[PDB]
């Protein structure tokens, strides 16, 4: 190929890979907060009714 | 080049990175080049700047392009059928509905003011739901327009059968609009009336024979109540028992009896059938012409929603970053498409490939090969930069 | 080799660096560089 083509195709390539990692990583951590909050409430809620 | 041309303008939708510069005019501006240089300045440029959307991951991205191609082609086809249903109805004859308003704004004027429509399609929603919503709307609308045009064609067929029954050709026809209390007697049961469908030659032959066909045939009843080109339609009154002898005797002479009595319910129901059939075709046709026109606009807004989406996502796949692109809709005057397409390829082609590039022109549609179809779901011939060709 | 090159070029719109090197029935090697995911 041409030098210009190959560097343009390398700069595109890693941009997708970093981007795929950011986008997946956001979903994991966005769900990890919903999970934190829920599970903390559940553990209390079960037990506060027992103390009652 | 064309695919359903009337007098509609043809459009090329292009998108580029914001670092791109033409090589055909070095150091020139992209926006200026499109209006000024491009096919001798007879190029009319309109805005068509598509917003950012929620782009998936890398694996999901392949699957997003595959579906945009398919859905695009469906909507494009389906609209082609709607135009046809109109063309046949004579609601599109010289020109109509390819330049006609699209919510009170003509088709070329509408594309320039088209930038994304926030009618129900949101940018706080996912890409996936945008493809599913738009495509569902497009399919569903086509199916209702198709169901009414089928029903209308059936309805014409019933009416046509009915008019001929009410007068035309005798072979199934019994008259019901030319009744009279004395040319058609049945009030007790002694007398009845038999009608005889007689060829024209045979008209004299009937006037002579009518009395002899059976015994107890009423005098001077034989008169032509109705007449058509092939046949003359007679009434004769006679006694009910004798109707069997009469009919058989009629068929030897080489007449054809048509049996109709003057029962009240008979006369009324045949008459009704003519009327009910005209009223069904009538109501339907008015709703059906209205329904297609209303469908036409909706599937138009929806076709462009996919293309805008399609082009955007593709741009992301081919150039990479920036996610901010310089996007235009260029109105080409009819038959300058091939010359326009080539000029764009020379300038901008280097960006998407310095070896993956060849000269090309126009748009040819085929099922001979899959090459030259410019799509990301089937193998085609790779374009050197993102360019999609719209034929109206 | 050519029909696999054309099918992968029509599947991945661009987005590949396809080579071939003849192995020395006759056969051939290939390198693709599928730049990304979800089509692997």
């Amino acid at each position: 190929l041409t030098p210009n083509q190959v560097n343009d195709e390398l700069n595109k390539m890693q941009a997708f890979i970093r981007k795929e990692a950011e986008e997946k990583a956001k979903e994991i951590q966005l769900k990890a907060d919903q999970e934190y909050e829920i599970e903390k409430t559940n553990i209390v809620r079960n037990e506060t009714n027992n103390i009652d | 080049m064309a695919t359903a041309l009337y007098t509609a303008n043809d459009f090329i939708l292009i998108s580029l990175p914001q670092n791109a510069q033409p090589v055909t005019a070095p150091g020139s501006k992209t926006d200026s080049w499109f209006n000024e240089t491009l096919i001798g300045g007879r190029a009319f440029v309109s805005d068509f700047k598509i917003p950012e959307f929620k782009i998936g991951s890398l694996d999901t991205l392949i699957v997003e392009s595959e579906e945009l191609s398919k859905v695009d082609n469906q909507i494009g086809a389906s609209i082609g059928k709607i135009i046809e249903i109109l063309q046949g109805l004579n609601e599109t004859s010289t020109n109509a509905y390819r330049t006609l308003p699209i919510n009170n704004m003509p088709v070329p004027e509408y594309l320039e003011n088209f930038q994304w429509q926030t009618r129900k399609f949101k940018l706080d929603k996912s890409i996936k739901d945008l493809i599913t919503l738009i495509s569902n709307e497009s399919s569903q609308l086509d199916a209702d327009v198709r169901a009414t045009y089928a029903n209308y064609n059936s309805a014409k067929t019933n009416l046509a059968a009915a008019e001929r029954k009410k007068t035309g050709d005798l072979s199934v026809r019994s008259l019901h609009d030319i009744v009279k209390p004395e040319d058609f007697v049945l009030n007790s049961e002694h007398l009845t009336t038999v009608l005889v469908a007689v060829p024209k030659s045979l008209k004299s032959d009937f006037e002579k024979s009518y009395e002899t066909l059976s015994k107890n045939v009423v005098p001077a009843s034989a008169s032509v109540i109705a007449e058509d080109a092939e046949y003359v339609l007679f009434n004769v009154h006679l006694f009910k028992k004798n109707v069997q002898e009469f009919t058989t005797a009629a068929r030897e002479k080489k007449f054809i009896p048509r049996e109709f009595n003057y029962s009240e319910e008979l006369i009324d129901q045949l008459k009704k059938e003519h009327d009910s059939a005209a009223s069904l075709e009538q109501s339907l046709r008015v709703q059906l012409v209205r329904l297609a026109k209303t469908a036409y606009v909706d599937v138009f807004i929806n076709w462009f929603h996919i293309k805008a989406l399609r082009v955007y996502v593709e741009s992301v796949l081919r150039y990479g970053l920036p996610p901010h692109f310089n996007i235009k809709i260029i109105a080409v005057p009819p038959k300058n498409l091939s010359k326009c397409k080539s000029e764009l390829i020379d300038a901008f082609g280097f960006l998407g490939g310095n070896a993956f590039m060849k000269d090309k022109k126009g748009k040819i549609n085929k099922q001979d090969t899959s090459l030259h179809q410019y799509a990301s779901l089937v193998d085609t011939e790779y374009e050197p930069f993102v360019m999609y060709i719209i034929n109206l | 080799v050519d029909i696999l090159n054309r099918i992968l070029w029509r599947l991945l719109r661009g987005n590949l660096i396809f080579q071939n090197f003849p192995i020395e029935v006759e056969k051939d090697c290939f390198i693709i560089f599928t730049h990304g995911e979800t089509l692997l």
